[PDB]
RNA sequence: GGAUGACCCCAGGCGGUAGGGGAGCGUUCCCGAUGCCGAUGAAGGCCGACCCGCGAGGGCGGCUGGAGGUAAGGGAAGUGCGAAUGCCGGCAUGAGUAACGAUAAAGAGGGUGAGAAUCCCUCUCGCCGUAAGCCCAAGGGUUCCUACGCAAUGGUCGUCAG
RNA sequence: GUGGAGCCUGGGAGUGAGGGCGCGAGCGAUAACGUCCGCGUCCGAGCGCGGGAACAACCGAGACCGCCAGCUAAGGCCCCC
RNA sequence: GCUGGGGCUAGGAGUGAAAAGCUAACCGAGCCCGGAGAUAGCUGGUUCUCCCCGAAAUGACUUUAGGGUCAGCCUCAGGCG
RNA sequence: CGUGAGGGAAAGGUGAAAAGAACCCCGGGAGGGGAGUGAAAUAGAGCCUGAAACCGUGGGCUUACAAGCAGUCACGGCCCC
RNA sequence: AGAUGGUAAGGGCCCACGGUGGAUGCCUCGGCACCCGAGCCGAUGAAGGACGUGGCUACCUGCGAUAAGCCAGGGGG
């Protein structure tokens, strides 16, 4: 028996085509080109699913920092004290308190003080 | 001469970047005062050959 | 550059010109009126027009001046007897450009009419 | 320029032509061949 | 209502129609004629006729009226080329595509 | 742990080129098939943000299509393409660009016709004239002459034409 | 010392152009992104991640997948950051 | 001297006032078909997916040095413990 | 295609049935629009299915102080569900 | 003094719908392989052709100036 191409082939394209869809000019139209785009996608997408932890992070530390100066110390030294006090929420939450409650966040900035 | 030649296939954006002036423009056009046909300005009527208020040709 | 100069060339040497006009002058001379495109048009009035004021003029002399371009005896009775004593009085303007609408199809080039005056 | 193909009837049944191909073992053998591959033309057009 | 006429296989280049065509894309059917008249171009020959054709058409068949027609949509379609082959020097063949317009001219009435 | 592959718990390993090994997907075909799915719609095509699978894929849904397709479990191979200045074809880019093939040359009037710079006629102009005229022979093979045509051929047009 | 240790018999290989760096020599000129050996390392194959402005092999560290959680390494904490 | 027509000489052969010129638009050995799928230690190309391990670029010999044979290093199975 | 020996292609499919579209309309014609046939006519002869590159028309979002292997991660605006 | 919008000559992504093109599926008047059968023709002019041959006939097929065919036997309806 013989075992042309015949179907699957172009199938394996479309699938390619349809991730590609959004892409400029032949990255979206050429099999050839759009793979090679894919490609490229999938790493950005794991090197950056990674970089956002970092990404928020570093935001949540810069909002946190300006807060901070508002009662008269820095991120280090805030940071410091709440370690001092064995106060654990984090710097999501911290920087929430910054800026949704902040008598809350005040608060915490005594406690921070106290710790030294 | 060294036979230049394109480097690279022109995108469908930059041809047709190109050719954001090729549009043609619309022929001037004004009533013939005589018979009100749409004809160009300084132009022998070409429907009742009129021009400058008199019959000047066979149409 | 081309700063003050006067005369069409219309893409033909020195006699290819000359013929032209002249050949256009026994036209127009001959029909009273030809067509024609537009720069030829306007390039043929001032060859004519000098042509009809030696008519104008009617001595022996403009005849023989007026046959080196016309060259045909009986064009330029018609020239002297019938065409000269119309413009008698005209000052010049012995001849008219009017632009006709349409082009040529086969290389669209723009037409004109020129015809001798009332 | 002077090309190659000078045409020449004469020379042309002389040298091609059936009954050359006849005379010769090679040339019988050309005929056989052709025939065997079912051309219409065992030997080249021409016209006296 | 609509009417529309096709011209098939008309042998000019599209890229060369189309121009003319722009022209009268969203015209009155009556500035469109006279667009057309005054258009210096071949394609203009090949686009009134198609123009001409729909506007019959909607007065005789789909019951609109010529004073009220304008040029709802139009447009040219790459037909099948002609190939032909182009001697060049050094023995070179090139080929020629003679190109071919499916031409489209779409009516509807412009009412009030 | 339970009874041996059911599943659960605890723990540890799990970057990877040449390469070794394991487990799977899908394509053509055969048994399964005198069967079963099928015009209340086969295969193929086009969508899907839905479902299953780590994945290759498998479903299901809508549109198209109009006559085929074949399960569980097995069998056999022309069995999976992005590259070979690969092969065949199709269509792009360059681009409305270079060019339209001797710089002997053209102009007007009048016909014809749906349509004319290009066909016919007239007049004017220009070129060849030991030729660019005439007559033979090769070679070509109906190209000759009329009528009727203009899709293609004609480097444009075409009413004309080898 | 229970380790993707080790030994034995077989089946399948691939490799037999390496390279930078550190240390010990020869060659060179106490030249070379030089050459040639020795021990080690890394790249090769970790052009995956952090630092070094950027940079295969320098420093930090061996990426099974996910998280808008925490702690560090080298390096940093005046603004870009 | 040039030129028409009719002829003859060819592939390791012709022909050459000699240039290895020419022998049907590439002649230090024509063209076609066949031997033929020559041979090519060279260059290129080698097509679904997941999971585990994971090298070498050294030694010896080699008309050998960009190829090999054996050894070293990788992998799998069984055995030992 | 080659003087020749010799080389040597491309090119299948309307429909069950021609019932292969009378007649009218625009047009020189080609072509099309109605009428008609057919279960179906984007099965209409340039005919089953009709993918892709490629070309165009319409609509949504977007762009004329901006730096790029064209993606990816985040947030916001707009359109749709 | 400050700040923020509607521009699109043209371009980009997406959606619809067409054109071009002829992949895919289905189909087969064709081919392929094995097996079996069968196996020479020609001077009584072969093989293979050329030119002809129809009321109107380009080509193919058939046939040979008795020319898509003439005589006779058999089949068939
Ligand atoms: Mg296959
Ligand atoms: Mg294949
Ligand atoms: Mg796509
Ligand atoms: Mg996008
Ligand atoms: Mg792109
Ligand atoms: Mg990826
Ligand atoms: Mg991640
Ligand atoms: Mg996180
Ligand atoms: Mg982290
Ligand atoms: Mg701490
Ligand atoms: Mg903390
Ligand atoms: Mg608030
Ligand atoms: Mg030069
Ligand atoms: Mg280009
Ligand atoms: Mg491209
Ligand atoms: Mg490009
Ligand atoms: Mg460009
Ligand atoms: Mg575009
Ligand atoms: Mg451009
Ligand atoms: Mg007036
Ligand atoms: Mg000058
Ligand atoms: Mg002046
Ligand atoms: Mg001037
Ligand atoms: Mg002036
Ligand atoms: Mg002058
Ligand atoms: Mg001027
Ligand atoms: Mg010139
Ligand atoms: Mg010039
Ligand atoms: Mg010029
Ligand atoms: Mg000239
Ligand atoms: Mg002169
Ligand atoms: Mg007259
Ligand atoms: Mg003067
Ligand atoms: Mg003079
Ligand atoms: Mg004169
Ligand atoms: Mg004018
Ligand atoms: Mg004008
Ligand atoms: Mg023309
Ligand atoms: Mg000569
Ligand atoms: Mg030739
Ligand atoms: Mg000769
Ligand atoms: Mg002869
Ligand atoms: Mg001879
Ligand atoms: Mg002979
Ligand atoms: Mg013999
Ligand atoms: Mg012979
Ligand atoms: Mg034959
Ligand atoms: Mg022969
Ligand atoms: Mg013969
Ligand atoms: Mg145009
Ligand atoms: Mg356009
Ligand atoms: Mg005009
Ligand atoms: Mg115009
Ligand atoms: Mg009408
Ligand atoms: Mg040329
Ligand atoms: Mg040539
Ligand atoms: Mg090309
Ligand atoms: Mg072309
Ligand atoms: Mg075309
Ligand atoms: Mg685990
Ligand atoms: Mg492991
Ligand atoms: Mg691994
Ligand atoms: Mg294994
Ligand atoms: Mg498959
Ligand atoms: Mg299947
Ligand atoms: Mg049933
Ligand atoms: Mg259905
Ligand atoms: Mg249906
Ligand atoms: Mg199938
Ligand atoms: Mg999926
Ligand atoms: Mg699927
Ligand atoms: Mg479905
Ligand atoms: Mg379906
Ligand atoms: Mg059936
Ligand atoms: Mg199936
Ligand atoms: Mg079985
Ligand atoms: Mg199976
Ligand atoms: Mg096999
Ligand atoms: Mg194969
Ligand atoms: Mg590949
Ligand atoms: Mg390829
Ligand atoms: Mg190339
Ligand atoms: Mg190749
Ligand atoms: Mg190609
Ligand atoms: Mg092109
Ligand atoms: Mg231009
Ligand atoms: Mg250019
Ligand atoms: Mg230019
Ligand atoms: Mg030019
Ligand atoms: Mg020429
Ligand atoms: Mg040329
Ligand atoms: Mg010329
Ligand atoms: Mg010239
Ligand atoms: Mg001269
Ligand atoms: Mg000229
Ligand atoms: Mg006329
Ligand atoms: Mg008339
Ligand atoms: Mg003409
Ligand atoms: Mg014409
Ligand atoms: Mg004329
Ligand atoms: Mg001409
Ligand atoms: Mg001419
Ligand atoms: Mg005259
Ligand atoms: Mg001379
Ligand atoms: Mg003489
Ligand atoms: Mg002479
Ligand atoms: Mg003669
Ligand atoms: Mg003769
Ligand atoms: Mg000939
Ligand atoms: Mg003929
Ligand atoms: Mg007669
Ligand atoms: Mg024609
Ligand atoms: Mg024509
Ligand atoms: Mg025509
Ligand atoms: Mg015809
Ligand atoms: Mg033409
Ligand atoms: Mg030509
Ligand atoms: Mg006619
Ligand atoms: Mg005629
Ligand atoms: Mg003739
Ligand atoms: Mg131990
Ligand atoms: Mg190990
Ligand atoms: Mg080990
Ligand atoms: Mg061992
Ligand atoms: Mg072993
Ligand atoms: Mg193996
Ligand atoms: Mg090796
Ligand atoms: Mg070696
Ligand atoms: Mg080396
Ligand atoms: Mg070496
Ligand atoms: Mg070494
Ligand atoms: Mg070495
Ligand atoms: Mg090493
Ligand atoms: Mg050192
Ligand atoms: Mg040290
Ligand atoms: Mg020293
Ligand atoms: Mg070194
Ligand atoms: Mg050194
Ligand atoms: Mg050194
Ligand atoms: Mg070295
Ligand atoms: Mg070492
Ligand atoms: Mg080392
Ligand atoms: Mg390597
Ligand atoms: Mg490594
Ligand atoms: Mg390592
Ligand atoms: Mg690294
Ligand atoms: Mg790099
Ligand atoms: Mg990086
Ligand atoms: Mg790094
Ligand atoms: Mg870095
Ligand atoms: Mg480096
Ligand atoms: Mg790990
Ligand atoms: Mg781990
Ligand atoms: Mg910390
Ligand atoms: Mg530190
Ligand atoms: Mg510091
Ligand atoms: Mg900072
Ligand atoms: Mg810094
Ligand atoms: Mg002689
Ligand atoms: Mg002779
Ligand atoms: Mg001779
Ligand atoms: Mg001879
Ligand atoms: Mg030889
Ligand atoms: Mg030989
Ligand atoms: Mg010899
Ligand atoms: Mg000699
Ligand atoms: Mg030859
Ligand atoms: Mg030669
Ligand atoms: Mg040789
Ligand atoms: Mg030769
Ligand atoms: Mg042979
Ligand atoms: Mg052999
Ligand atoms: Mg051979
Ligand atoms: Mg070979
Ligand atoms: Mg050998
Ligand atoms: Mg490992
Ligand atoms: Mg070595
Ligand atoms: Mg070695
Ligand atoms: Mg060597
Ligand atoms: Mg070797
Ligand atoms: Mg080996
Ligand atoms: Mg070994
Ligand atoms: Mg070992
Ligand atoms: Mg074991
Ligand atoms: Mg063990
Ligand atoms: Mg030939
Ligand atoms: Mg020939
Ligand atoms: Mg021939
Ligand atoms: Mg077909
Ligand atoms: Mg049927
Ligand atoms: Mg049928
Ligand atoms: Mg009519
Ligand atoms: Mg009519
Ligand atoms: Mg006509
Ligand atoms: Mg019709
Ligand atoms: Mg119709
Ligand atoms: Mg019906
Ligand atoms: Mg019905
Ligand atoms: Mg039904
Ligand atoms: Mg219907
Ligand atoms: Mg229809
Ligand atoms: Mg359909
Ligand atoms: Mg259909
Ligand atoms: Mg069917
Ligand atoms: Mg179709
Ligand atoms: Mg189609
Ligand atoms: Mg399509
Ligand atoms: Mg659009
Ligand atoms: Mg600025
Ligand atoms: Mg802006
Ligand atoms: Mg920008
Ligand atoms: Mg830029
Ligand atoms: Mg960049
Ligand atoms: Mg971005
Ligand atoms: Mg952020
Ligand atoms: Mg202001
Ligand atoms: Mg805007
Ligand atoms: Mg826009
Ligand atoms: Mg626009
Ligand atoms: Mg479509
Ligand atoms: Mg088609
Ligand atoms: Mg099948
Ligand atoms: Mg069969
Ligand atoms: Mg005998
Ligand atoms: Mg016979
Ligand atoms: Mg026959
Ligand atoms: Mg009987
Ligand atoms: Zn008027």
């Amino acid at each position: 028996p013989r075992a042309k191409t015949g179907v699957v082939r172009r199938r394996k394209h479309k699938k390619i085509l349809k991730l590609a869809k959004g892409y400029w000019g032949l990255r979206s139209k050429s099999f050839r080109k759009a793979r090679e785009t894919l490609f490229a996608a999938g790493n950005y997408a794991y090197a950056h699913r990674k970089r956002r932890k970092r990404d928020f992070r570093r935001l949540w530390i810069v909002r946190i920092n300006a807060a901070c100066r508002q009662h008269g110390l820095n991120y280090s030294t805030f940071i410091h004290g709440l370690k001092k006090a064995g106060i654990e929420v984090d710097r999501k939450n911290l920087a929430d308190l910054a800026v949704r409650e902040p008598q809350v966040f005040a608060e915490l900035v005594e406690r921070a003080k106290a710790a030294q | 001469a060294k036979h230049p030649v394109p480097k690279k296939k022109t995108s469908k954006a930059r041809r047709d970047a190109r050719r954001s002036h090729h549009a043609l423009t619309p022929p001037t056009l004004v009533p013939c005062p005589e018979c009100k046909a749409m004809k160009p300005p300084h132009t022998v009527c070409p429907e009742c050959g009129y021009y400058a208020g008199r019959k000047v040709l066979e149409v | 550059m081309r700063h003050l100069k006067s005369g069409r060339k219309l893409n033909r040497h020195s006699s290819h010109r000359l013929a032209l006009y002249r050949n256009q002058a026994k036209s127009l001379l001959t029909h009273g009126r030809i067509t024609t495109t537009v720069p030829k048009a306007k390039e043929l009035r001032g060859f004519v027009d000098h042509l009809i004021h030696l008519a104008k003029r009617g001595d022996l002399h403009a005849r023989r001046l007026v046959l080196r371009d016309l060259q045909d005896v009986k064009l330029v009775r018609k020239l002297f007897d019938e065409i000269a004593p119309r413009y008698r009085d005209r000052q010049g303007g012995y001849t008219r450009v009017l632009k006709l609408a349409e082009r040529r199809r086969g290389d669209g080039a723009p037409l004109a009419l020129v015809e001798l005056v009332e | 320029m002077k090309r190659t193909w000078q045409p020449n009837r004469r020379k042309r049944a002389k040298t091609h032509g059936f009954r050359a191909r006849m005379r010769t073992p090679g040339g019988r053998k050309v005929l056989k061949r052709r025939r065997q591959k079912g051309r219409w033309r065992l030997t080249p057009a021409v016209r006296k | 209502m609509e009417a529309k006429a096709i011209a098939r296989y008309v042998r000019i280049s599209p890229r060369k129609v189309r121009l003319v065509v722009d022209l009268i894309r969203g015209k009155s059917l009556e500035e469109a004629r006279n667009i057309l008249r005054y258009t210096n171009k071949r394609g203009a020959y090949f686009v009134a006729k198609v123009l001409e054709s729909a506007a019959a058409n909607a007065v005789n068949n789909h019951d609109m009226l010529e004073d009220r027609l304008y040029v709802k949509a139009a447009y040219v379609d790459e037909g099948p080329a002609l190939k032909r082959v182009l001697p060049r020097a050094r023995g070179r063949a090139d080929i020629i595509k003679k190109r071919t317009s499916h031409i489209t001219v779409i009516l509807g009435e412009k009412h009030g």
